[PDB]
């Protein structure tokens, strides 16, 4: 796996920060204290879906009507290769 | 009686006779001893001595 997108990035190293800090490691020699185990960690690090807003915010327009951007999208994607032969086959002249 | 004598006649030695091995089963004789199957590379020794498995737990 390899990360191409850094808020994941960062919450991942996040969650490994958490984990490090909310751990206890025994050396390899011993003297053995009492740990009192839990059961799970999904429990206590859950995958948390995040925030993509706050509930409010204030109203802003751009007067394009939110539906012709999205049909002259379609249009230019399926008119790309035609309007790149204009545009090809009009600088290929003389 | 016979027996025992035999076995201090052939003690302490590799190789001693048929009927006096052991007799366990065809498969536990034909198959791997404790000390064979604890034989690994010095690579996987030299992992296991780094890198053990921690004792570790989860409050802080």
């Amino acid at each position: 796996r390899q990360n191409r997108n850094q808020e994941i990035f960062d919450a991942n190293v996040q969650r490994l920060k958490e984990y490090q800090s909310k751990i206890i490691v025994f050396p390899r020699n011993g003297k053995a204290p009492e740990a009192e185990q839990v059961l799970s960690a999904a429990a206590t690090f859950p995958i948390a879906q995040p925030a993509t807003d706050v509930e409010a915010r204030a109203v802003q327009d751009n007067g394009e009507s939110a539906f012709r951007t999205l049909r002259l999208a379609r249009s230019e994607k399926k008119f790309r290769g035609i309007r790149e032969k204009r545009a090809r086959e009009k600088a290929e002249a003389e | 009686q016979q027996r025992e004598a035999v076995r201090q006649l052939y003690k302490g030695k590799k190789y001693q006779p048929k009927d006096l091995r052991a007799k366990k089963t065809r498969a536990l004789r034909r198959a791997l001893t404790k000390f064979e199957a604890s034989q690994v590379t010095e690579k996987q020794r030299k992992k296991q001595i780094a890198f053990p498995q921690r004792k570790y737990a989860i409050k802080a």
